[PDB]
């Protein structure tokens, strides 16, 4: 079983930046499309971003286009989420997810469609 | 010569998971558009490979495994999953390279009265190794010792899916095809339409 450990979360002022990391165990990381979801208070886990196994294709939820950018390092078993221009709407627990490279891009945004899930790291953006 | 994916995906009958069936696809041209141009797949995802780029790739050999599972069990057909399907019926390797396809078959695998032809193993001494298959039907004992029911502490290791046309989607039947991509240090035998 592949394990996913997020880090880089914490407390940040509105307007600032964070960079989340997620490290997978084992050697199979480069098979997987790696995603980020987030859960704000009172809301379901929501899709944020995905990048396919090879780094070449990637999708974002609209509310983060131009602010967030996802990337990966197959040599380090690590997926990254660069988060700029943070707003209080971004306050949430950020979850890393690993799954298959999907034929329908829309499937990427369904949490249950992945294979493995991290336990999350909290991000709080103070007003 | 086209690869015989039709024979796989359009087979009239599909097996139970515990008795899953493998067809070797080799020495042929794979036109994966047959899976692109059919839009009934509710699962379609690949590992180590972009699902939309399959026509651009060559493989040493392709293996097609067919079987039926419950809708809520489809998710166990992936690398590193746990549960009775993935641990006692069909296990993919950690480093799986290939694709998982599935489609809802309520209208041919489910019934008003209930279809019980499809079975899975739920009792076993030890997990299967990747791509291993166990089709025995031996009375199961927690002692491991052989037993003959109605003897006590003696159980039958298989159990039925009950597929009714009126249950929720997670309980309806899904046909699954796993495509394994084998990579060897030789010429490739299964290539896409314009690759050679
Ligand atoms: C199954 O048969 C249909 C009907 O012709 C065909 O269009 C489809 O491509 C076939 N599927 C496969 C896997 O060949
Ligand atoms: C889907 O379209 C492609 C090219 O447009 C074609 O090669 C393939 O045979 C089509 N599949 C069908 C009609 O099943």
């Amino acid at each position: 079983q592949v394990q996913l450990v997020e880090s880089g979360g914490g407390l940040v002022q509105a307007g600032g930046s964070l960079r989340l990391s997620c490290v997978a165990s084992g050697r199979t990381f480069s098979r997987y499309a790696m995603g980020w979801f987030r859960q704000a208070p009172g809301k379901e886990r929501e899709f944020v971003a995905v990048i396919e196994w090879d780094g070449g294709t990637s999708y974002y939820v609209d509310s983060v286009k131009g602010r967030f950018t996802i990337s990966r390092d197959n040599a380090k078993n690590t997926v990254y989420l660069q988060m700029n221009s943070l707003k209080p709407e971004d306050t949430a627990v950020y979850y890393c997810a690993a799954g298959g490279n999907q034929y329908y891009s829309a499937t990427y945004s369904i949490w249950n469609e992945y294979d493995f899930w991290g336990q999350g790291t909290q991000v709080t953006v103070s007003s | 010569n086209l690869c015989p994916f039709g024979e796989v995906f359009n087979a009239t009958k599909f097996p139970s998971v515990y008795a899953w069936e493998r067809k070797k696809i080799s020495n042929c041209v794979a036109d994966y558009s047959v899976l692109y141009n059919s839009t009934f797949f509710s699962t379609f995802k690949c590992y180590g490979v972009s699902a939309t780029k399959l026509n651009d790739l060559c493989f040493s050999n392709v293996y097609a495994d067919s079987f039926v599972v419950k809708g809520d069990d489809v998710r166990q057909i992936a690398p590193g999953q746990t549960g009775v399907i993935a641990d006692y019926n069909y296990k993919l390797p950690d480093d799986f390279m290939g694709c998982v396809l599935a489609w809802n078959t309520r209208n041919i695998d489910a019934t008003s009265t209930g279809n019980y032809n499809y079975k899975y193993r739920y009792l076993r001494h030890g997990k299967l190794r990747p791509f291993e298959r166990d089709i025995s039907n031996v009375p199961f004992s927690p002692d491991g010792k052989p037993c003959t029911p109605p003897a006590l502490n003696c159980y039958w290791p298989l159990n039925d899916y009950g597929f009714y046309t009126t249950t929720g989607i997670g309980y309806q039947p899904y046909r699954v095809v796993v495509l394994s991509f084998e990579l060897l240090n030789a010429p490739a035998t299964v290539c896409g339409p314009k690759l050679s």
